[PDB]
């Protein structure tokens, strides 16, 4: 193997970092552009969100992967900011190289970059500081939602998606809990729908339907028998199997399994139920007994999936048929199969007018790509809105905020005596990378766009005026309603510095080559 | 081999070997030893400071060297300091002998002159009998004599190692008239300091000891490599662990099986079972209850050491011992050895021929360096047992042989006149080896020894008095040699040297 | 050296400069090092003009 | 086939090899120092700031490079701090030797010149060592608090540290009885608080598996019975070999319900030995978790092996490979179980532990990348303060002592030599690189900081060293930069043995030829 140190170490780091940064910058913001990429599987995957791009690519060098991990934590915490964090990171490394050839050591760069980002978080704290009750939040929240949904491409008739999301963060969450609720949130997508229909499911959906249409399409409030019992083959982990031969053993078996299935239906119905959810579903044979002792049932529920339905409804468990009682039965308001807007979408809902401790956000779209795109718009949208329900502190994106901060950092950069001063000013140009890269997306030259925004930040010292981010020929960020959470941008700025600071610190590299994954 | 032409093997191959030999005994010989790194096929760091060991480990590709290898190995058995000598005397004589050839001296005319000189050298050696001491009842006398041997083989704690080797070798037989080569066996146990090494007598099993004691005087042993997993040949040797149903009856059943085994040895005579085979979980339980010792996990080395002393014989079958498979030791007991718990037997009146010095070092690296000092020192005790003639310290022997051999050129002439002279220089190769260690001029070292004119006293050892020159008395310092050491070395050295010098091209297609 | 003099100029203004004794950072107010005003005006205005021609040059 | 090379070309091969391996651990240790990233094949990447870790994973082919393994490991085991320094020093002695050996002027009195320096060098450190337990306090926890602050500021933070430093004091006393590098472990969370830490006196487990209940499943016990299992729960349980078939007639639904009874038995054996709280190394099954919620009992799967080993020492208990317990040194008990969410990630806390010789820090950094170094700061704190209790003699940190030894060996270099001057001076020069490098990679003037300190030593003093918080001159005994005296002493002997060994060798025999 080879020992890479110093210049060898930092040269490699720019080469790896940039490759990721270039795709992200050309997919940045609501003026952002779709990237149609092919795998070696003959398939085609159409992406735009920064996280899916990181999952897709396995480009050389460790530095690629370190950005991948970083983005994943942030999808849960903030949501969006996935494109933004990585493009800002590569800007730091381009500037560091400019200062590195001048003769500046990377530890100088490292401390001054960390110190500059603290100037910027203080600037961004000024813009809002409001925390308001949940009802009042709902109009600002919907305006934020447009933007976020817009940065996964298209946002026209996507106003349902925003209005269902305010309900979705409220139910699962408290106002000052200060914890995550996206493991309580189930995202669901099914092909054949529309992007113009978005529904809020205050229970849970199983993709399964009734065993017969002849069985009733309504079931009472509560009385759900949660079961692990077979009415079809359960596929046993036992071993050597044997089959029936001839007419006589065939007949004996058939009458046996029919006899046992009728006894089972009766004991469920006696302890009080009108919905059987059974792990191992229903056979053609089993249908006959179940209509005859009349009890709606769902055929098949996954092994783990049965747990997820229990916690969500708050219902009280019954593990198995061996464990039947009338003191423990699950919760419902109604059990009915729902046709959303088409008969191509058939999900069967166990919906709650009782306790709900999870929310299923059911979004539809007519084809595979359309649901993919819609799920990722909506989850990220939900997450940014959860930061804002708690504390409704809002800043206007589009790079306006960054320009103001760039002015603030650049001044504060030079008023310290230490050798960091040069780093700190490069930090100010590095914040500017984001309206510069937005411009590439807009259809505008990178350079003059930033300096138009800048004059307007010399006046106010607040983002609410800027340039185009939807494209409509306005010079406003408050008549465009381009809005991101305050914690969210603050998060892209602090995370990116924290990460790149490890990368400047490490110049001790054992690779044979220059990169290994 | 490969084909050769023009009598290349004599001019060419002889000088290639000379060098290959050089500097692996031209600095690890005399009063400070020096480490050399050897990596073996199972790679690990191995430090050598001994002539015989480094050659066993090397693969000799030169056929010229291979003769010289064999004579070093005789000298390893016989002296353990005449082994360092074979190389340096021999290599030097060929380098000088090559010069003579050019002038026109015939290969055999020179060989005549080396042989009359060697017989002559041997006549001088009773003039290099300076004082005689020999107490083999005294640890005090023995340690000074070994002291120059172990010095060459270590860079470590010279003084402390000298007391441990002396303590073992005297104490085992202080009335013997001959000693053995495998009279001391090493036991190499991990941990502690180098100067935390100690002396025990008899067999030590360095591998795990279990069972539970039951005797300290009845030390009968029966030796097996045969496991106790379920291998017994009196009945069937098959196990049943491939079925879950059976395996359970078998685990419970292993208890009773193990009781049958343990009794089977003992009744016919055992108290400590020597087991190179393996002792199961259930097996380990039945011996603890029953209270018979186990010395578990014994490698082939551990079992062989044991067999050779007692005459107990191992089989891969388990059946009650006959008498030829039964041994006895004077005692056994369980006490820590260097501060690690092991079994220690005693032999010093049963048959002796096995004492144990525990070689300690928190890494195996520190141990090898002291393994060389003791193992060579075994055979140096065997010289002092046979004779009392005491030969001055290293390199002080060498000058006088050179001075009286120069006289031997003048009084004899012939065409042997030249050969005798280079025989003289060739004994000076040994203190030139010390001058090359000291890194000062060869010539100046040689100048002092002739100027004071003392013959059996003065040499330049390895000191910080060897850096800015001085000379010192190596007759009186606790640095002594023995007669036979040098008598053997020279004889086999001249054996080796002359016979490589005869060689001529390998004839093949 | 040039990072530190910037910070001295930012706070104080008329402070430290490169001093021939020290080799480094000490006031030039304590050891007068003067240049005429035209000698510095010349360095800058001529320099810009040359850089102007080259940029304009095809 | 055997490769054997001698003389000077082997002597220069050996020395050179050593230097390449050192570059790795040279620039490191500090907030202004470096970290090390070694990939030695795909998915074999670690971040470290301990010299020992990298070097084991690194390939070696030279005997000079192999020598360094044994030096780094014995340092790391004992202190856990200053590991990089020994390997740096081991290599450094050789660097300054390199023009003499090329020339062919090479006594083996040269290695013996080193052994003499090592002796004078060590006497000084003890002599200037001032026992801190006597010298200061009487309560001696506030004494320990000061070491903690500076130690937290030698890997990262210089302001959050004052809060973090009292926690370390408490942990250090519970822990001190022998240094553990695996019962001082720190758990990661972010997103419900940022830059705050809590001391937990017991254990924690990151991994728990249960989705069939949470609010309906109890998770607060005041006398838990902890089953420390490694077994798996399954959907239905496999039966033992031979017989049982599915269908012929009767067997169709029969067999199915039996499987359910065995699964139930394995669960019931767990419960009736002693279970209210279950940790199990391998997954808890689907119907299994449902069962546990049904009976009103907490359960947790996906536990790592390591975490279970921490908990047992706290309990006095042990791991069970069995499904029952017949002893209370094999079952575990505590006097508090609670499950509380910090950062919105489930932590199984056991506290009030009988023994409580384990600690858990639940640490919130600002980023995941940020946490990695902040964890290292707390870890550096625990090791070093502990090693202060054990070797109550403590000298000034900062590489302050070394500049005085360079100077001490320079004074003797003048007095001693008949040729020794080159070699004793080599030993002295070698010492100064170790603080000088930390200035240099940092990008401040190493000549300007060290040489100024040597100067102040001359008027009087010995503890004027480099504060690496900003890499400039400072008093590092009045700034309370402290590391024990023994650390340095161990470093010097071991380092000088490595160097000596290499120079002795002028022949390397590779017997496999490979």
């Amino acid at each position: 193997k080879s020992r890479l140190m110093g210049l060898e170490a930092l040269k490699s780091h720019i080469m790896a970092a940039k490759a990721v940064a270039n795709t992200m910058r050309t997919s940045l913001g609501p003026n952002g552009l779709d990237k149609m990429m092919v795998d070696k599987d003959g398939d085609v995957t159409v992406t735009n969100d920064g996280a899916t791009i990181l999952s897709m690519m396995d480009v050389d060098h460790q530095i690629a992967k370190l950005m991948v991990e970083l983005s994943k934590s942030q999808d849960d915490e903030i949501g969006d900011g996935t494109t933004g964090v990585v493009v800002l990171a590569g800007a730091l490394l381009e500037e560091a190289e400019q200062l590195l050839d001048r003769g500046i050591h990377p530890i100088r760069i490292a401390d001054g970059y960390e110190q500059a980002a603290r100037v910027a978080i203080e600037h961004l704290d000024k813009i809002s500081d409001s925390v308001l009750v949940d009802i009042k939040d709902t109009e600002p929240l919907i305006q934020t939602a447009k933007t976020t949904l817009g940065s996964k491409v298209v946002n026209s008739c996507h106003r349902q998606m925003a209005e269902i999301a305010v309900n979705a963060v409220l139910t699962v969450a408290d106002m000052e809990r200060r914890d995550v609720d996206f493991e309580l949130i189930k995202v669901e997508g099914k092909v054949g729908g529309r992007l113009e229909d978005t529904k809020l499911i205050k229970g849970v959906i199983v993709d399964k339907d009734f065993s017969h249409p002849q069985m009733p399409k309504k079931v009472e409030d509560a009385k759900i028998a949660i079961l692990t019992c077979p009415f079809e083959p359960p596929k046993p982990k036992t071993k050597h199997k044997l089959d029936v031969t001839s007419v006589e053993d065939y007949k004996a078996l058939q009458k046996y399994e029919k006899e046992k299935f009728e006894e089972m239906i009766q004991q469920i119905k006696e302890t009080g139920a009108n919905l059987a959810i059974c792990q191992w579903g229903f056979d053609d044979e089993a249908n006959h007994l179940l209509l005859q002792n009349n009890l709606p049932a769902v055929r098949w529920v996954g092994g783990p999936e049965i747990e997820l339905i229990a916690i969500a409804t708050g219902g009280r468990i019954v593990p198995r048929f061996s464990e039947l009682t009338a003191e423990k039965l699950g919760f419902a308001g109604l059990v009915q199969e729902i046709s959303f807007g088409t008969t191509k979408d058939k999900m069967l809902v166990i919906e709650q007018c009782k306790n709900s401790r999870a929310v299923t956000i059911f979004i539809r779209g007519g084809n595979k790509m359309i649901i993919e795109e819609a799920k990722r718009s909506l989850h990220d949208a939900l997450c940014v809105i959860r930061n804002l329900i708690r504390d409704n502190r809002v800043v206007y994106g589009g790079g306006a905020a960054e320009i103001s901060c760039a002015l603030a950092v650049s001044q504060e950069a030079d008023k310290c005596p230490t050798l960091e001063q040069y780093a700190m000013r490069a930090f100010a140009d590095a914040l500017e990378v984001i309206p510069m890269a937005l411009s590439e997306n807009s259809g505008m030259n990178p350079i003059q766009t930033m300096t138009e925004v800048r004059a307007r930040q010399v006046k106010e010292m607040n983002p609410a005026l800027g340039i185009d981010c939807l494209h409509k020929g306005t010079n406003d960020m408050k008549q465009q309603h381009v809005i991101e959470t305050l914690i969210g941008k603050k998060q892209q700025i602090s995370l990116a510095t924290q990460m790149v600071r490890m990368i400047l610190k490490i110049d001790d590299i054992r690779k044979p080559g220059e990169s290994e994954e | 081999a490969k084909h050769f032409s023009g009598l290349e093997e004599a001019v060419y191959r002889n000088i290639q070997a000379c060098k290959e030999l050089a500097q692996t005994t031209r600095t690890a010989y005399g009063p400070n030893g020096m480490n050399k790194m050897v990596i073996n096929h199972l790679e690990k760091l191995f430090v050598t400071n001994d002539a015989a060991t480094i050659l066993r480990e090397l693969e000799v590709q030169h056929p010229a060297a291979k003769m010289i290898v064999m004579a070093s190995h005789m000298q390893e058995q016989e002296v353990g300091d005449g082994t360092n000598f074979v190389l340096v005397f021999a290599g030097a004589l060929l380098e000088l002998a090559e010069e003579l050839l050019r002038i026109g001296l015939s290969v055999s005319e020179v060989i005549e002159g080396y042989e009359i000189a060697c017989r002559k050298a041997h006549e001088i050696l009773p003039n290099l009998v300076c004082c005689s001491a020999k107490n083999l009842r005294d640890i005090d006398e023995v340690s000074s004599l070994l002291r120059t041997s172990i010095m060459s083989k270590q860079y470590g704690n010279e003084v402390f190692l000298a007391k441990l080797i002396a303590q073992a070798c005297v104490s085992i037989f202080p009335d013997s008239g001959h000693f053995n080569v495998d009279n001391i066996r090493v036991c190499k146990i991990l941990g502690s300091g180098i100067s935390s090494s100690s002396v025990l007598h008899g067999m030590v099993f360095k591998k795990e000891t279990e069972g539970d004691v039951t005797s300290v005087k009845d030390a009968k042993i029966a030796v097996y490599s045969c496991p106790f997993d379920g291998m017994i040949t009196e009945t069937k040797g098959t196990v049943l662990i491939k079925t879950a149903e059976e395996l359970m009856n078998f685990s419970k059943g292993e208890e009773n099986l193990m009781d049958a085994q343990v009794k089977a040895i003992a009744d016919t005579g055992a108290n400590v079972v020597v087991t190179g085979g393996k002792v199961a979980d259930m097996a380990l339980h039945y011996a603890n209850k029953y209270n018979i010792m186990l010395v578990r996990l014994n490698s082939k080395w551990d079992l062989r050491r044991l067999c050779k002393t007692v005459g107990a014989t191992a089989l891969p079958r388990l059946t009650p011992p006959v008498l030829e498979e039964m041994g006895h030791c004077d005692s056994v007991y369980l006490s820590e050895v260097g501060d690690t718990q092991v079994v220690v037997f005693k032999h010093e009146k049963e048959d002796g021929a096995i004492s144990t010095i525990v070689l300690r070092g928190s890494t195996d690296n520190l141990m090898d360096d002291i393994e060389r000092a003791v193992d060579d020192g075994v055979n140096t005790f065997k010289v002092l047992t046979r004779d009392k003639r005491l030969v001055p310290g290293g390199g002080a022997t060498e000058i006088e042989l050179a001075k009286q051999i120069t006289s031997y050129g003048e009084t004899c002439p012939g065409l042997e006149q030249y050969a005798i002279k280079k025989f003289a220089e060739a004994f000076e190769a040994i203190p030139r080896a010390l001058a090359e260690n000291s890194g000062v001029k060869a010539n100046e070292v040689i100048s002092k020894l002739y100027a004071v004119h003392q013959e059996g006293n003065k040499n330049v050892g390895l000191d910080i008095e060897a850096e800015v020159p001085a000379v010192k008395d190596m007759l009186e310092a606790g640095i002594l040699d023995t007669y036979l050491g040098k008598y053997w070395a020279i004889k086999l050295a001249t054996n080796a040297a002359v016979t490589v010098l005869r060689v001529d091209q390998i004839i093949m297609a | 050296t040039v990072t530190e003099l910037r910070n001295r100029h930012a706070q104080g203004e008329k402070t430290a400069g490169i001093n021939v004794r020290k080799g480094g950072i000490s006031n030039i107010l304590e050891e007068l090092v003067v240049q005429p005003l035209l000698v510095s005006v010349s360095a800058l205005t001529l320099a810009t003009e040359t850089v102007r021609s080259i940029l304009k040059i095809d | 086939g055997t490769d054997s090379s001698q003389g000077i070309p082997q002597l220069v091969s050996n020395i050179s090899a050593c230097q390449v391996i050192a570059e790795a651990v040279r620039t490191t240790l500090g907030p202004r120092g470096m970290d090390k990233l070694i990939v030695d094949g795909r998915g074999k990447a670690t971040i470290s700031n301990d010299g020992a870790t990298i070097l084991k994973l690194l390939d070696v082919v030279h005997p000079a490079a192999k020598t360094l393994v044994d030096i780094a490991k014995s340092q790391d085991a004992e202190v856990g701090d200053g590991t990089t320094s020994v390997t740096l020093l081991a290599a450094e002695f050789l660097k300054q030797v390199k023009p003499y050996v090329e020339e062919g002027l090479h006594p083996q009195i040269i290695i013996r010149a080193f052994r003499t320096a090592t002796q004078l060098a060590v006497n000084k450190i003890k002599e200037i060592a001032v026992t801190v337990k006597k010298a200061d306090k009487v309560e001696q926890r506030k004494l320990l608090e000061k070491c903690a602050m500076t130690a937290l500021s030698s890997k990262l933070i210089s302001q959050q540290k004052a809060f973090f430093a009292k926690m370390v004091v408490d942990a250090v006393m519970m822990l001190d009885d022998l240094l553990q590098l695996k019962m001082i472990g720190i758990k990661k969370v972010q997103g419900g608080a940022l830059e705050d830490s809590q001391l937990v006196a017991g254990v924690a487990f990151k991994k728990t598996f249960s989705y069939a209940g949470f609010e309906m499943q109890p998770k607060k016990y005041h006398n838990p019975k902890i089953a420390l299992l490694n077994v798996e729960l399954e959907l239905k349980a496999e039966k033992d070999n031979a017989e049982i078939r599915v269908h012929t007639v009767e067997d169709y639904q029969a067999i199915v319900d039996a499987e359910w009874n065995i699964l139930y038995d394995k669960l019931e054996k767990i419960h009736h030995s002693g279970a209210k709280v279950v940790l199990s190394k391998l997954p808890i099954g689907d119907v299994a978790t449902q069962y546990f919620a049904d009976r009103d009992m907490f359960c947790a799967g996906r536990v790592p092996e390591e975490d279970l080993k921490r908990t047992m020492m706290a309990c006095g208990g042990s791991i069970q490979t069995s499904v029952n317990a017949l002893s209370a040194d094999v079952l575990g008990r505590c006097q508090v179980f609670e499950e509380t969410q910090i950062g919105g990630e489930r932590y199984n806390f056991f506290t009030g532990c009988p023994k409580a010789k384990t600690c858990t820090f639940i640490l919130r950094g600002g980023a995941e990348q940020f946490m990695e170094e902040t964890e290292r700061s707390l870890h550096d704190a625990i090791m070093i303060v502990r090693r202060a209790i054990k070797n109550d003699s403590v000298v000034a940190g900062g590489g302050a002592i070394e500049m005085e030894l360079s100077k001490y060996l320079r004074d003797y270099s003048r007095t001693i030599p008949g040729k020794q001057q080159l070699l004793i001076g080599a030993y002295a020069k070698a010492l100064e690189i170790i603080p000088r490098q930390l200035c240099d990679n940092a990008g401040f003037d190493a000549t300007n900081i060290l040489n100024k300190l040597r100067a102040r030593h001359a008027q009087g003093g010995t503890w004027y060293g480099v504060d690496i918080n900003n890499e400039d001159i400072a008093d590092n005994f009045e700034a309370f930069v402290w590391e024990p005296a023994m650390v340095r002493i161990n470093a010097l002997t071991a380092a000088s043995e490595a160097a000596c060994l290499i120079v002795s060798v002028d022949e390397t025999i590779k017997n496999p030829r490979s």
